[PDB]
């Protein structure tokens, strides 16, 4: 074969490549935005006051007295640290309280606590889906949802997005390719995942036909709530109460405390036979550390002012279809959303040749409204990895807390801006 | 490779009876499963399972009989010693809600007392700072009337505040090296950076026994993954050697690179990496070396910066640290520290860094705290004394279990005390034989250690004073009596 | 005394036999099961086995 | 790759009764060639030989026996065809000394007769530039009595003068690259320029045919070298891919690089290469072009830069183009072109720039002259003439030949004739019947050729008039009727 | 085993090396010497009349008139170019009458000529030895040796320079390896490969010892005479006749016309049976064009002004003589040569670390001389490709033509501006 | 006119077998070779071989 010497003057040969490739001065991630005190209603940001149309905070619950007084209650009784798993003396009695609250509140069997936001829906779907099975994912799925896929090594399908003539053609076509090798279609489990209101468009998904397509063609929908969890229907239970669909047909509902409920932490919640083997299976809630308790306890006074009155959401409502009739006329951008949607897009009408073009146009935009004491974020993506990479976008965020007159201000600003930029 | 102090550790081999009863035991489990399994599916048997709804019977199966098998059957049966809800702050004692079950382990009800008083060896805080009260829980409660609690967006969007950036340069000044950014969870440090350093065309030597966010991170970037003998210096060579010389699998083509994940402290068996050995092969062999320090990272070291410091290296020479707040400061996080050029590509790339939430302001607030008393800028005394009591501690209980004639695995420095039992009845009995006593402990067994080894780890600390530590002596010395858990042959 | 140290004797047994995780009707079937078997072996013994075994198990006991 | 123009080469094959009876002849020469050598071992017959001195015959053999077979037996049968000693210009006529030999071609006696006036097909003037009168020769007077005959050093040293650098710029501007520089040899600028571009773990792709210099260049340097069939582009491509997907031989590594040696007309063969498919193929799998113009530089296209200007392609495409002066131009001497970066790399690390005499002054302003002749520079219309009358010579001798009956090879816009003959008697009763007929022929055969594909190659030249033209058609077609040479089986 | 598709992506990630490594600006061979007018005795360097110390021109032949008539009135007979090699069309008289006219000369039976001084050797060398025999060639060899011995696959063992103990070793070596196994050392030929005066030292080589052991141990001595072959001898005929050894015991004699006799080319001589080899086996003769007539013609006239008047020998050697015995009394540099060389070193007695540092502080001194009208020059190798590379040297080159007031200022030129430029 | 028509067939032969190359003697010994061996063949035919051929041979002629 081969002698010793080729051996050591080939290992003395070889150079690696950097560890980390020389990323370009002038990428616009690079530079933070630094939110000097707390990122509320009326902010600071780079040293500028801001009404603040960028933060995920939909009810207004972060900065609410009860909420800190009941998380500084919880503080003072356990402290902040829980140091352990939820297997090894990690178990407050905070937690079960917070999951059987979540329980009463979906309407639903059981509910499970993860410590951070991504991994709750990065680590259901490993758990369930395994080399074999079939899942038929929406095209503009998160990137927690598409990751959470990739952990697991199923077949993953991606259909058009809201366009369940696609999904049936694929669903067809999966049931001749059943009929094709019956043998191993008997141990083929098939998934529909699915987001309740997508982050990447701002639109909803419409679940009395996915229902149907799942009771005929024999497939599991799970379901991500994160962004309509704590916004849409009378009481704020998600997709499921705004379309009127049973809690019952939806088997696994994953969101995320952080945007509505302001603290840390995620939950999935579904019937006991799904959710018990989560406990066991999800990477995420065994090898890690629980939530710390002011957290979870900040996340139970946040439900309990959620649960007595359901007018925030009527009032949100409001809010997003004022904000978004208004914005109707921008000469150089369009809105990608719907009156419903809290969090909405604004994206540019007629796209030049290169996207950074368009990035740093829309960063125009964004610091041209921020000097005005509007404070809008850009959408920020990772275009080496998104499967399916959106166009960039700035991002409108309402909230209950907003003013009329400042819903008006923000619409006449961003439309005298736009038309100054793209002129 | 030179070590200054001596390196010696001791992991006793498995008897040869031990091994036998085992695999007996086993035996007895795995027939008597197969029996309650068959009398389960004829319905000759109640089954406290819940079954899928009427309408989706026809659909496929969604678990599979044997998947679960292990866990119903085995596990099921002594699921009392873990999960159990402690309502008071995990210090050198914690308070267990207890809870009893009349359906074998199916269904607990929650009894109205509540053990107070419990001797807490399961529990992380190794420098002991899980307290309710202190400078750290004061400056915790000014951050959470200021700021609040909780963020409500990604770091690169608007959810990066000053207290953030106090955190990753006041880490950046702990463990020496130029730059650190902080993350909300180890886990998603691990599983989040990972697949950013590496891709396709690299290749990742991993140890024997790495945590699962380390295997996951690797999982999920492209790169070919090789596995070397736990702490096997030789087998990480042979390794280094053919991967360089022969190339990758298929096209014989040079690897773009070459990373090393290798961790602190390993918890179940408490060994230490042999670091100054794998950095010499690391520059010998020009690979990349990635270090969790999640264990070591407040225990290990004179003043507690980590294992670099406890074997006096430079931290210059490692490329990426990782790192976890949970274990010794006390508040949930974890942080990356390298060099510049590093940090700038993670804060671009990482995938928690463009689309998580960041860490919370009480969390950082208690984390900065917490550092700032470790490395004595606070003016008081409360940083020394903690990591000199940590050893003392470690030294004194490692001495007196293995003078009473246990099996105790790993370096005689770690804090972590793997006992062992080896048997799956032994396993559940030592669990409960504790508790009965007041001492918590932690036992674990298959699906974490291999089959034939089932420990009871121990977790030293700061907070254990001398009489605790006699008290959770003289307990382990009578159950070890009662139960036979002194396999040991040299010592007696 | 005898029988704490028969009752700790019979709790080692458990504990060895994995019997002590098993609910008390699955005991009862193991050690029935045991039982059973042994007194066939012994019948066995008796009727094929030749007598010089108790000889040297009768020796050996005294 | 693009003609622009038709491409059209006919190699006609070899004839079955012909290869048999050459097969014969051989056998014959071969059997006798062994009773001969018999006999001269034996001492019976005398050997007009040289033997080594009486002290050294105890030293081991110089030369082995078979080495030299061929030598003795068969070549110096014919041995008369060779080494003609002319005694005058080289032009359109040349006057050839008479010798004879009484020992069968053993030692050659010059008889007194000097043979006058034959025409010469054998000499390399394409261009016609060698004459005794003329603008050249005075030019080159003038330098003589200037500057002198020949430089006593080396380029870098002090052997660099100002006629040198006039004679690269003007080479530079000739072929249209960047820069390019000349050296006092062909052979030289192969064997001395190869090396420096190439090394260990580089591929060299070879022609079959190429110039030995080419080959001893590539043998002296280390890199690999493959060959590929005579003008096949699918073996070219094949070995393409296989070398750069399959890399080095033993140590399977990607190879630094990769080099395409190439001649411009093949003088045996009388093939131009399908240069837009090497450049066609060299850009699309990124390897490097060598392009040896020796034959072609004067003679190929319609202002006769070379035959990048024949298909019309761009200078620029070949990275190295190498040329000599002897053959058109009528003055001794080689020449590379290439980008000013590879120019300034040759002036410092070629072989013949650091330990080599330069070229002589006289030889130098002779090509200087003959250059600024054919660009035009000079004003009149010599250089236009030449190439005109050199293509209609071309294509009116190749026209007459195939209409006669005989085989030709090659391309047929390519001025060298290569008439096929096929035997080894023919070889020699060619020559000696066209030196009796006034007629002066190049024959070939095994040591330049394929043993069975003998040849008797002609080079045209725009010194042959028609009537000269016409006078040895008529010749050649009396003796192929004398020796049956017409061997064509479509074309009578 | 490959799939097609990494076979087109494998071919698409390769990317070659560039052709030639970026030479570095600050090369001293760069910049060449522009000798303006012909090379002669009081030249003109780069603007600067120099007395030239630099040029091989031992006997001061170049520009001596009868030279240029005879290679004038052979231009005006046969013309500049030759249009063919020796075997083509391409022999010439003049070719015939110049290889009489060295075999009368050196006093021997033939004589080839070569139209490169180089290849002269590097291709007689590979016509002999094969691969499989054994040379022992000297250790200090010009660069076409060491191509030559390269282009031949034989068995190369260097010897150190001067050092017949080295050789002497080497050889019984050879002969135990021989008694070891006698069938192959039946067919391997022993050749010893040396130098009648080595450029890159300037010392001789002792035939007397070389001829002995020759004929002891059955080897074959190849000479190269090239700086030897017109200055030493009171007749001119090289080494063997300054030792006064017999011709015939040197097997071949191979020079280059080009140093003493001003006209380029190489010749070899021998006896018929060692040279009729080259005629038909040697590269450099058979595969290219033969010598201009112009140059033969003057190297016929140079022979015979050298047969005319032998005193030009004698002055050479003193004033060989003289220069050398001036030159020693250098502060900052030793003497490598001999009072009988023409051509000799001046090299540094103590080197710094970097051999570039002696190379710029030679360069320095160079400069120096020639802005004093003295031309001197550095020897110049190839760095990567020597085998045995010899430390940088000044050369300087002694001529009849030089009067003893030129060489008596030389000596005082180089003594101050090395004493000025060492301190 | 026939002589010279024989005399080009035998330099034709001399052209084809290599023989014009080699010395008289050794065209001497070559021919006789070949003739020896045509005779021997010939007789070989003769004494072996049916007249068949030979009455083959004849009619093709004629």
């Amino acid at each position: 074969d081969l002698t010793v010497k080729e051996k050591e003057e080939l290992i003395e040969e070889w150079q690696p490549e950097p560890l980390v490739p020389p990323v370009p001065k002038d990428h616009p991630a690079l530079n933070y935005n630094i939110v000097s005190g707390p990122p509320s209603h009326k902010t600071v940001v780079n040293g500028k006051e801001c009404i603040n149309f960028a933060s995920f905070n939909f009810l207004g619950l972060l900065d609410n007295p009860r909420v800190k007084a009941a998380a500084l209650a919880s503080l003072k009784k356990y402290g902040v640290g829980t140091c352990g798993p939820r297997g090894f003396y990690g178990t407050f009695d905070v937690h079960l309280d917070l999951e059987d609250r979540l329980a009463k509140f979906m309407k639903t069997e059981e509910a499970i606590i993860y410590s951070y936001g991504f991994a709750t829906i990065a680590s259901a779907i490993p758990a369930y889906s395994k080399r074999g099975d079939i899942v038929f994912v929406d095209r503009a799925a998160c990137f927690a949802i598409q990751k959470g896929l990739q952990a697991s090594r199923s077949d993953i399908k991606l259909f058009k997005h809201n366009d369940m003539a696609d999904l049936e053609r694929l669903l067809k076509e999966q049931e001749i390719e059943d009929q094709k090798n019956p043998r191993k279609a008997r141990v083929t489990r098939r998934f529909i995942v699915v987001e309740g209101l997508y982050m990447n468009t701002g639109t909803i998904c419409p679940l009395p036909e996915l229902v149907k397509l799942k009771y005929k063609y024999k497939a599991r929908i799970f379901l991500e709530e994160s962004l309509s969890f704590g916004v849409l229907g009378e009481h704020g239970r998600g997709v499921t109460e705004h379309y009127g669909i049973n809690i019952d047909d939806i088997d696994l509902i994953s969101a995320n405390m952080e945007n509505a409920l302001a603290s840390i932490g995620g939950f999935c919640c579904g019937r006991s036979f799904v959710i018990d083997h989560q406990r066991l299976s999800g990477q995420g809630y065994c090898f890690s550390a629980s939530l710390p308790p002011l957290l979870a306890a900040a996340a139970i006074e946040a439900l309990n002012i959620m649960e007595e009155n359901p007018g925030i959401f009527a009032v949100l409502k409001e809010k997003c279809g004022q904000i978004h009739k208004a914005l109707q006329g921008i000469s150089g951008l369009k809105v990608v959303g719907e009156s419903l949607s809290p969090a909405f897009h604004l994206q540019l009408e007629e796209s030049t040749g290169s996207r950074e073009q368009d990035v740093r146009l829309l960063q125009e935009i964004v610091d041209q409204c921020m000097n005005r004491s509007i404070a809008l974020t850009q959408a920020r993506y990772l275009e080496k990895e998104e499967k399916c990479l959106p166009p960039p976008s700035i991002r409108v965020v309402v909230t209950v807390e907003q003013t009329e007159e400042e819903l008006e201000r923000a619409a006449s600003t961003i439309k005298e801006v736009a038309q100054a930029v793209l002129l | 490779g030179l070590y200054k102090r001596p390196f010696n550790e001791a992991f006793e081999e498995t008897p040869m009876l031990v091994a036998v009863l085992t695999y007996v035991g086993y035996g007895v489990l795995t027939l008597f499963g197969y029996l309650r399994d068959f009398l389960r599916y004829w319905r000759i048997e109640k089954c406290h399972h819940a079954t899928e709804r009427e309408e989706q019977k026809d659909f496929v199966s969604l678990y599979q009989d044997f998947e679960n098998f292990y866990t119903r059957n085995l596990y099921m049966r002594i699921r009392d010693n873990w999960n159990r809800p402690i309502c008071s702050v995990p210090g050198a004692r914690v308070d267990i809600m207890e809870r009893q079950s009349h359906d074998y382990n199916w269904s607990f009800k929650y009894t109205g007392n509540i053990i107070k008083g419990v001797i807490n060896m399961g529990s992380y805080n190794y420098l002991g700072f899980a307290r309710n009260t202190g400078s750290c829980q004061e400056a915790a409660a000014k951050v959470l009337e200021e700021y609040g609690a909780g963020v409500c967006s990604t770091r690169q969007e608007i959810g990066n505040l000053d207290k953030h950036e106090e955190l990753e340069e006041l880490v950046a000044r702990f463990l020496g090296v130029e730059a650190a950014m902080a993350y909300g969870m180890g886990f998603a440090t691990n599983s989040m950076n990972i697949p950013a350093l590496v891709g396709k065309g690299c290749l990742i030597l991993s140890d024997e026994l790495n945590h699962a966010s380390l295997v996951l991170g690797a999982r999920l970037s492209g790169a070919t993954i090789r596995i070397f003998k736990h702490n096997n210096m030789q087998s990480l060579e042979k390794l280094l050697k053919d991967a360089i010389v022969y190339g990758q699998p298929r096209t014989r083509r040079p690897w773009k690179k070459i990373l090393i994940l290798v961790e602190g402290i390993y918890s179940m068996e408490g060994s230490i990496v042999r670091l100054p050995e794998v950095i010499a092969l690391k520059k010998k062999y020009k690979a990349y070396l990635y270090l969790d320090e999640a264990h070591s990272i407040g225990a290990l070291g004179p003043t507690g910066r980590g294992v670099v410091e406890y074997f006096g290296l430079d931290p210059e020479d490692v490329d990426v640290m990782m790192g976890t707040f949970t274990k010794s400061f006390g508040a949930s996080g974890g942080y990356i520290g390298g060099k510049k050029e590093l940090i700038d590509y993670l804060r671009t790339h990482s995938h928690s860094a463009v689309y998580a939430t960041s860490l919370s302001p009480p969390v950082v607030e208690q984390i900065i705290t917490s550092m700032k008393c470790i490395m004595g800028q606070d003016g008081t005394s409360l940083g020394k004394e903690c990591v000199q009591q940590l050893a003392e501690n470690t030294r004194y209980f490692r001495r007196r279990l293995k003078e009473m004639g246990f099996i105790i695995y790993g370096n005689e420095d770690s804090p972590v005390v793997p006992l062992m039992l080896y048997m799956p009845a032994k396993i559940g009995a030592f669990g409960r034989e504790m508790l009965k006593r007041n001492i918590g402990v932690v036992v674990v067994g298959f699906p974490a250690t291999p089959i034939i080894e089932s420990r009871a780890r121990f977790c030293l600390s700061a907070a254990h004073t001398k009489e605790i530590l006699d008290t959770a002596l003289k307990e382990i010395d009578e159950v070890g009596d009662l139960l036979q858990l002194k396999y040991s042959r040299h010592r007696l | 005394r005898a029988w704490k140290q028969m009752s700790w004797f019979y709790y080692q047994y458990l504990l060895v036999t994995a019997l002590y995780m098993l609910e008390p009707w699955e005991r009862t079937v193991f050690n029935s099961m045991l039982v059973s078997i042994v007194g066939m072996a012994l019948y066995t013994g008796y009727v094929f086995m030749p007598q010089h075994i108790m000889a040297i198990l009768h020796y050996f006991e005294i």
